């Protein structure tokens, strides 16, 4: 029913250096959208939801923006901490839940 | 008589929460930033009848409103508050910067820290008591391990929207 | 909170799999929470197998061919997960989470994505 696209599929950067990400969904969704975080062999972690609102205990220099079939997770300034894989899901009410490619960071 | 809870002046700090023995006004009101209920729809409120109604009222930090919550955790949850696992009510918050925020600071309300067993639910614990400390007795703050328990909020007129303060009022109905 | 699993590490190529989540410091009897299941396959991305919510009601994926299976057993407090005859592409990881429903202001129904997440558990098609 409802698909989603990610991009870029591989990503290069350095710290302290500015990180975006783009997930686009088929059809209109009413900011039913969260991101996760997965490290190497350990279990996915919760950052946004709704796609504006942020965890708790999260760092604050994570934030998201966007509604439609457009959004975008940007990152302030790039910690050692913050390579890893990321993801998109969307939990619309009419349709079954799923998830994106993901895409992947790496040290320049 | 809501208009007690909803409009009062003083509030009280997290660790020492006040508690109240007891629809159309609140849920048609857009001011509030939060609300949600558990259990039961808003808009079916008028349709039942209760023995118990009670509201609890305190102040807390805006990056801690999600820990207002069942199953929940974190300091608030761990060691000030805590609602149980099949809680029914609603939890209701809004912004409150134009008061409770002084140049300079407030340091007024306060927060418990560093207690060394989780809390039950529907409990407060408001004495200051011995400091939290290691196995060697502490009567001041030397002790490298020795803390004060409490902590307070440094509320100031400029902040980023997380760190400013909000009102929060829950609701527990019970027959 | 904490949540553990249990199952075989190994399965025949033509077997049944079977494996069992659960919780310790609170209790499944409560209509404020539901479950799901997450599988990953190696070097791949996630994927969503199906919810269950409380009154036994469920919820699958359609893109997999109702294969799977989810119940409760009230008699232990568990949850499991139920898959006949394995195939080669069955080898992953396995995840069990947990999530919250509440009421809107205007009445609606919504829901919370997942917050509490298990170990995983690894299984492998022998021969």
């Amino acid at each position: 029913d409802i698909q989603m696209t990610q991009s870029p599929s591989t990503l290069s950067a350095s710290v302290g250096d500015r990180v975006t990400i783009t997930c686009r969904a088929s059809q209109s969704i009413s900011s039913w959208l969260a991101w996760y975080q997965q490290k190497p062999g350990k279990a996915p972690k919760l950052l946004i939801y709704d796609a504006s609102s942020l965890e708790s205990g999260v760092p604050s220099r994570f934030s998201g923006s966007g509604s439609g079939t457009e959004f975008t997770l940007t990152i302030s300034s790039l910690q050692p901490d913050d390579f890893a894989t990321y993801y998109c899901q969307q939990y619309n009410s009419y349709s079954p839940w799923t998830f994106g490619q993901g895409t992947k960071v790496e040290i320049k | 008589p809501f208009g007690e809870v909803f409009n009062a002046t003083r509030f009280a700090s997290v660790y020492a929460w006040n508690r109240k023995r007891i629809y159309s006004v609140l849920y048609n009101s857009a001011s509030f930033s939060t609300f949600k209920c558990y259990g039961v729809s808003p808009t079916k409120l008028n349709d039942l009848c209760f023995t118990n109604v009670y509201a609890d009222s305190f102040v807390i930090r805006g990056d801690e409103v999600r820990q207002i919550a069942p199953g929940q955790t974190g300091k608030i949850a761990d060691y000030n508050y805590k609602l149980p696992d099949d809680f029914t009510g609603c939890v209701i918050a809004w912004n409150s910067n134009n008061l409770d925020s002084k140049v300079g600071g407030n340091y007024n309300y306060l927060y418990r820290l560093f207690r060394k067993s989780n809390l039950k639910p529907f409990e407060r614990d408001i004495s200051t008591e011995i400091y939290q400390a290691g196995s060697t007795p502490c009567n001041g703050v030397e002790g490298f391990n020795c803390y004060f328990p409490l902590q307070s909020y440094g509320f100031q007129p400029t902040n980023g929207v997380g760190y400013q303060p909000y009102r929060v009022v829950v609701l527990s109905f019970e027959l | 909170v904490q949540l553990q699993q249990w199952g075989p590490g190994l399965v025949n190529p033509s077997e049944t799999l079977s494996l069992t989540c659960s919780v310790s410091g609170g209790s499944f009897a409560t209509e404020n929470y539901y479950w799901s299941w997450i599988r990953q396959h190696p070097g791949e991305g996630l994927e969503w197998i199906g919810n269950i919510y409380f009154s036994g009601n469920t919820y699958y994926n359609p893109s997999l061919n109702n294969r799977f299976t989810i119940s409760f057993d009230t008699s232990k407090n568990h949850l499991s997960l139920k898959l006949p005859s394995v195939t080669a592409a069955d080898t992953a990881v396995y995840y069990c989470a947990r999530g919250t429903i509440y009421f809107d202001r205007s009445g609606y129904r919504r829901v919370d994505p997942f917050h509490i997440w298990g170990q995983g558990t690894m299984v492998i098609v022998s021969s």
